[PDB]
């Protein structure tokens, strides 16, 4: 039964787009149209490495849900070198059947000290998202990440 | 100069205003008193801190909802009072701590087990029973006797105790969340 309701939710999702802003300027530094959501393949992304000298990035996902979820969520692991560095919750709440929808969270830089360079970062970050509605799990995906 | 709001809870007959009373006045029921008992603020030392005790009685309030959800919210701390001759007292003592474990919607409140009247020799609920009860529950059991004093100031100062190691607890890891919530991206 919650087999067949996380089968449902992920027939019925869809992510329609995401990009990333410096938060203080509101310039879109990155955008991507393809559903790095998608289970099966690792997708890249190459974002400018100057995403790492801003003071905190707005990201925006715009997805698009079939299926009403009371407690729709995400958890990512941002590993480097398979070494898990960060773990980030967020959550977006009540989604209404047939809707679409923008999400967006705030993520602020760590202070300079613990900054790791573009040139150290590039191609060896993995984020590892998991969608959810409450404890139910929807769908794991993988990025790769490159800085250029 | 900080206010901990504690309140009495247990059935009707165990105590709660004699507890309260003793605590209050530093004597046992003597001469009458036609004063109307609800709050009462008194200025205490605990481990060398002054702060302020805002001590509620529920005997008279338990018997009405809106004040029951009121003190249940309000309360930062819970005397869950039995006596120590009347057993039906004790089976009672889940139903109040389930009650404001749901008003309060969290499970770990600041309480105390209070086994009241231990001055009576015709016992029916054991110091070990009382034990058990408050190792399932996580919290302190302390033995009372309204009567003689015994025990009536531990009682509300390790609930205070209670109470402050939950605030100290609570300040670390707002604390915790401001540090780990940043990225390296
Ligand atoms: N022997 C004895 N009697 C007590 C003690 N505490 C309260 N009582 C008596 O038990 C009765 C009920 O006390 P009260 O404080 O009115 O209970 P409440 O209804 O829980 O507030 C009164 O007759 C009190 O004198 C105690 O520690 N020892
Ligand atoms: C500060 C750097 C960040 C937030 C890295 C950008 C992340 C991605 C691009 C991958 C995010 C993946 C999903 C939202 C599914």
């Amino acid at each position: 039964a919650k087999d067949e309701r996380a089968r449902e939710i992920l027939r019925g999702f869809k992510l329609n787009w995401m990009n990333l802003r410096d938060a203080e300027t509101g310039k879109i530094l990155w955008q991507g149209t393809e559903d790095l959501s998608v289970p099966g393949v690792e997708h890249e992304a190459r974002v400018p490495k100057k995403i790492l000298k801003c003071k905190a990035v707005s990201r925006e996902l715009n997805f698009s849900s079939t299926e009403q979820m009371e407690k729709f969520r995400l958890e990512q692991k941002v590993y480097f070198k398979g070494q898990c560095l960060e773990e980030w919750f967020f959550e977006f709440g009540f989604v209404i059947p047939n809707s679409t929808n923008t999400w967006q969270s705030l993520i602020e830089a760590a202070p300079e000290s613990q900054m790791m360079p573009a040139s150290v970062l590039t191609g060896n970050v993995i984020i590892e998202t998991k969608f959810f509605d409450d404890d139910l799990l929807v769908s794991t995906s993988r990025v790769r990440l490159f800085y250029v | 100069g900080t206010e901990y709001k504690l309140v009495v809870v247990g059935a009707g007959g165990v105590g709660k205003s004699a507890l309260t009373i003793q605590l209050i006045q530093n004597h046992f029921v003597d001469e009458y008193d036609p004063t109307i008992e609800d709050s009462y603020r008194k200025q205490v030392v605990i481990d060398g801190e002054t702060c302020l005790l805002d001590i509620l009685d529920t005997a008279g309030q338990e018997e009405y909802s809106a004040m029951r959800d009121q003190y249940m919210r309000t309360g930062e701390g819970f005397l869950c009072v039995f006596a120590i001759n009347n057993t039906k007292s004790f089976e009672d003592i889940h139903h109040y701590r389930e009650q404001i474990k749901r008003v309060k919607d969290s499970e770990d409140v600041p309480m105390v087990l209070v086994g009241n009247k231990c001055d009576l020799p015709s016992r029916t609920v054991d110091t070990k029973q009382a034990q058990d009860l408050a190792r399932s529950y996580g919290i302190p059991f302390i033995e009372t006797s309204a009567k003689t004093r015994q025990g009536v100031d531990d009682a509300f100062y390790t609930l205070v105790r209670e109470i402050r190691k939950h605030k100290e607890k609570m300040s670390k890891d707002g604390k915790k969340k401001k540090k780990k919530s940043k990225t390296k991206c």
